[PDB]
């Protein structure tokens, strides 16, 4: 009998504690589509090609729609596309926002604004000569822009200040300070959902809406307790707008960290047990340094999480059988992925780099990151096949677009932890569209068996419909 | 300069009286100058997978019909600490080989003390 | 020939069965190979009934030399196929398996071919009975007083 | 032969039955040893009908020696396969199993081959009756007349 | 003939089996080729019983020649079909397949045609017995005192 | 005192399931955890002559009928510059073995190594 | 968590043109870059026990049917004080192999040279 | 006939009234997952390894978000993480809360606030 | 047990082994069920226990 083996997610055992975990495909995206007796295939993640040369590692990106161009921060400079337009001091990730007349960068606790005429300003209280209210402006943690006003958060005091309509370099004249106040602490991050200013603290996420008042000194924002979430965020960059709300990584305040998406007053978990274990493997620091972002191409709702040792991509358009997570990596020995700060402009998806002063454009007809070949893994779930004596491992591969007759390492594990002999089978050929990747004789399954399916190429890998003849 | 030799990986164990591989042989790896048959003197031994993770396995290692190490009938790369003693037993329980120290079998011996007593 | 050891015969039998070969990704355990070698030795000793059965030139290993696998079987070039086909048929039940019709037919054919030459040699006619005269046409025997056949 | 004890015979029988062998990852349970050894002893006693049945040289364990397991079976090299195939066939119903066709055929062939040589030995022709003469051809030299010497 | 080597024979057998052919989209597997060559060598050796079996002209490889594949088989043009059909039938169970009725029938027909000429050659009549007279008609022999056939 | 241990330095390459040498097989060594047959992945190799000439040769290494490495029919010692992945192919072209990472340092030229390392 | 692959420490001597052991073979250990067969170029040779005791033995080392070195019909480890040339001959007296200098340097003289030259 | 026996919850009879009761797994947690023909497994509850030596049996715990730490009332002392930061009277369970400038413990009918200064 | 309260004979089966990831916890011969049957399956250990896929052949 011919049996079809799924490849979108395999199974295995963690030999540190003999717990069953998932095996995620590496550098492979599961595209759901009825191809032929398959109903879905898997495609290599698009490769990276050099586009521009910058000053250093990327530290932030944002599609400034006011100027209809991409603003990037790399090293010590601020780039509007390809041309440097300013200078940013610091080394860590910076917060970004933009409005009608300026691009605001939150860095070193300062809200530094770079006007489109060239002037560089900084946020600060009104001068004492005026009669305007003076606040206790502290270190700026996170920023955002809404309705022509910059709203920023003080460093760990549950206080957030909003600017003035007629002068963005200064806070509001009378009423600029606001407190969530339904929580002992937590102002970790800020954002805008639709028009609500959303403050993600620890153990709480609060929404604020405009009051519409006109009298001087009255509060301009009022909390919306009917829409708040009883969960926190791990770090100031552990959140992103995913589909229609904010998806984030929870904080140790409410328990073990996980990946959630905000619904309406509640957070729906997105991560599975293996993802939760991977997240928990770190410390409170090294989750608080994570960065989340969102990518979209070919109806691929990707949510990308960068941690010090993992890069996890969750696909929302291919999750009909539970969460669909894959792992990105650079090199051949589980090194962390190098792409970062994805943003689509013109007709290309441009990304930064975490290790070089370079910027890539994410080409689609290759799978190589800066001409360096890449490794893709496709694990098959374990199954009990006592004395099955299987034959004819056939895998459907789209061939033709390659620079070399790249091969594929096939191996089978019998205990779910340690794999065995590896066989090289040609999986692609240059300008040959009929290949029939197949291994004739596989051994006799004693108790269990699983398949590894590793590939190392500079060309895209398309795979579907793995099948055996069990007999 | 080139300093790594292209030797034979997956080493081959052979009978001490005839030119035949030790089929279904047993290997015990232990401390320096001791009998590794006793589990008290047995030191950890791992396998080095293609992904690089070292997974410790049980101590009596099986030698197949090719004279090489097998885990589940498959050749595997076996790793351990530098200093260890080796005990090779046959399928019938006879004592095939005993090495009290592997490092005392390198083709040279000047290297050890020449590195240990000089200054760097 | 490329099958020069008892373990080589066992490997050929397993390859014929489809359990393990040089192309599979999962191999059988050395304990399983040793068990198959024990089967081969037992079957060969059952055949070669202390010299009065199927003569094949097979050499029985001794316990002094430890590994049975690694010893030359000593079979002629025309006995290897029969030997390992019969071995595969015999060790098939080990793995909840059943030898296929081609393997069974080839095993029968090989065993018959193995015993053919020994049967031709053994088809020997007994001497004359002790009570048969030698006849008077045997002039020298009649003159020298050997008038009856000895027999035995 | 590597098979040298009742324990080895039982292990081979279980491996043919596919109950306890490395090829199935299964180890022999201690209580599957004694029952199979008792079955083997009963079978061998039934075969060796106090010396008037199948002769194999099997050594019957006694009461004084505590462990029946681990004693040398004493069978010749040409009987081991038949003995353990018959043992597997006999002890299959213990596990509600059924010995496969190849095992049954090998058991039949082995038992027949076991008794072949003793059948040849016992195919003996009775002496001459008590009312025959030896004839003048035999009695012309010593007047024997009525005696056939029991030579052979 | 365009089938000139053991590799061509093995490729034809695999194509007939459907394992690896241009009719399908599979190439001949290098590890399968060596096992098929070993099976072919064993089958030729089993057929040709050291000169007392089926004579074909097949040339047996030695240990000195590195590749078993690549040597000319040496078969006449009238034995290639039989050889590679029988090879396909024999190596089918390696892949857990079964040769089809046409392949089996062609193998039988080819083997019969292979042995036809040798059977005709061996259909020889025994000489006259040494106890037969030559008859008085044979004037030459009777004058030369050859009153009986020499026989032997 | 014990200063040098006599040993056979010539490597032997045998099959993975049988105790027989790889009769005229081919070895490819390339970058670790990759496909050594790829010329882009291959790395330089050098014959280390009896004097140390370190002569570079072509990548596919031909094995003797005895399982040893030959060049122009002569037994040679072959070294490389770093850790490597080694793929051994049989005479027919079938894959005998593939190891992703192996690194055995040359136990030789310790005089040169000491001269380079130790200060005077 | 390991730093060395296990290997068979014992040396196995096989023929160069064929895959079989040098049964009843002869090992001649002599001065560097000379013929070790002649007794003049021959050097003292010791066997090193398990504990470490050294016993000087006769030069022509007998290699048993398994390709290993035995002195009293028992496997032993052989050592020399200085660097040496090694000649391996089969039982018929033909020349199987020759290494003119095992270590491409003489440890005996290099010991005093390094003591007098390098820092401590 | 191979039949799968569920293990997530057994059934037995209480012999005092001979009533059918659910035998609950001891130290076992059911984890739903498609492993192999099973759809779930059962994992042992993780073991406990000693970390700190407190003043006595634990009486309360609370994750202080204001200080981003953990406050534990064990025995007669109040612990912020590992260090002792106060004293608490009583011997039973106490109530915990935390605000902007204090950690409040309800105990003995009294609301005792330990401020961060 | 045969009535849900009182349990029967206790059999000791190695369910774990250090640094072995392939064990096959299995017991061949179980008794004949008169009316009812239930299994207790106790493990005493210092190490994690992961159990699943309990199956039995009823013939």
């Amino acid at each position: 009998p011919i049996q079809q083996l799924p490849m979108m997610k395999g199974m295995g055992k963690d030999f540190k504690n003999a717990d069953y975990i998932d095996y995620l495909p590496v550098n492979m995206l599961a595209t759901p589509k009825e191809i032929l007796n398959s109903s879905g295939y898997l495609r290599s993640f698009p490769g990276i090609t050099k586009r521009y040369d910058m000053n250093g590692v990327s530290r932030g990106v944002e599609y400034n729609t006011a100027q209809n161009a991409v603003y990037r921060v790399c090293g010590g400079k601020l780039y509007k596309g390809e041309s440097e337009v300013g200078d940013v001091a610091g080394s860590g990730r910076v917060s970004m926002a933009h409005g009608r007349t300026s691009q605001a960068v939150g860095v070193n606790g300062q809200l530094v604004e770079y006007r489109y005429d060239g002037t560089v300003k900084t946020v600060s209280n009104w001068p004492a000569d005026s009669g305007f209210t003076q606040y206790e402006l502290g270190s700026v943690r996170d920023i955002t822009r809404l309705r022509g006003r910059y709203a920023w958060s003080k460093d760990g005091t549950d206080s957030w200040f909003i600017t003035d309509l007629e002068d963005e370099s200064h806070p509001d004249r009378y009423s600029a300070q606001y407190r969530a106040e339904s929580q002992p602490d937590g102002i970790i991050g800020i954002g805008t959902w639709r028009d609500f200013i959303v403050c993600f603290g620890s153990s709480t996420i609060e929404y604020f809406s405009l009051t519409g008042a006109t009298t001087a000194g009255a509060a301009l924002y009022v909390a919306q307790p009917s829409l708040m979430v009883q969960k926190g965020i791990a770090g100031t960059y552990c959140k992103t707008p995913f589909a229609d709300s904010y998806a984030f990584i929870s904080h140790p305040a409410t328990g073990a960290p996980s990946v959630y998406i905000i619904g309406s007053g509640q957070a729906s978990p997105i991560a599975t047990a293996s993802i939760e274990k991977i997240i928990r493997s770190y410390t409170a620091e090294e989750m608080a340094t994570g960065v989340m972002e969102t990518l979209r191409f070919d109806s691929h709702e990707l949510l990308i999480i960068h941690l010090p040792r993992h890069v996890l991509v969750y696909d929302a358009s291919s999750s009909q059988n539970g969460p669909q997570w894959c792992v990105l990596k650079t090199g051949l020995y589980d090194d962390v992925y190098r792409g970062v700060d994805f943003m689509y402009e013109g007709n290309q998806i441009t990304c930064g780099d975490k290790s070089e002063a370079v910027v890539g454009q994410l080409q689609f007809d290759i799978s190589s990151q800066y001409d360096k070949q890449q490794e893709h893994l496709l694990f098959t779930p374990l199954f009990k096949a006592d004395n099955a004596r299987c034959f004819d491992l056939e895998v459907e591969s789209s061939t033709g677009v390659a620079q070399y007759a790249d091969r594929l390492f096939l191996s089978a594990t019998t205990d779910g932890i340690n794999y065995g002999r590896e066989q090289m089978i040609e999986q692609n050929e240059p300008f040959v569209y009929d290949k029939r990747v197949l291994w004739k004789r596989v051994g006799r399954i004693r108790r269990l068996i699983g398949f590894k399916l590793r590939v190392i190429t500079k060309s895209p890998v398309t795979l579907s419909g793995c099948q055996i003849r069990l007999e | 300069t080139a300093n790594v030799v292209v030797s034979n990986p997956r080493p081959i164990f052979t009978e001490s009286r005839s030119f035949k591989a030790v089929a279904n042989g047993k290997i015990y790896i232990g401390q320096i100058d001791t009998d590794p048959v006793n589990p008290a003197n047995q030191i950890p031994v791992y396998i080095e997978n293609e992904d690089g993770s070292h997974v410790q396995i049980t101590q009596p290692l099986i030698i197949n019909a090719a004279g090489k190490i097998v885990y589940n009938g498959q050749l595997v790369k076996i790793v351990t600490v530098q200093g260890h003693s080796m005990a090779i037993y046959d399928a019938n329980g006879s004592q095939v080989d005993y090495i009290a120290n592997v490092l005392k079998y390198d083709p040279d011996q000047y290297s050890i003390e020449a590195d240990k007593k000089f200054k760097y | 020939m490329q099958i020069k050891t008892k373990g080589d015969l066992v490997r050929a039998a397993l390859r014929k069965l489809g359990v393990a070969s040089d192309a599979t990704l999962t191999d059988v355990e050395p304990q399983s190979m040793q068990d198959a070698v024990d089967d081969l030795e037992a079957m060969m000793a059952e055949w070669y009934q202390d010299g009065k059965g199927i003569i094949t030139g097979y050499v029985f290993s001794d316990d002094e030399n430890p590994p049975a696998e690694g010893d030359d079987h000593g079979l002629r070039s025309s006995a290897v196929s029969a030997v390992f086909h019969n071995l595969a048929c015999r060790i098939a039940p080990d793995y909840a398996l059943e030898a296929t019709a081609k393997i069974i037919a080839t095993a029968k054919y090989g065993k018959e071919l193995l015993y053919k030459q020994t049967a031709i040699s053994r088809a020997k006619r007994a001497p004359y009975p002790s009570r048969m005269p030698t006849g008077s046409g045997n002039s020298f025997a009649n003159l020298n007083e050997w008038h009856y056949f000895p027999g035995e």
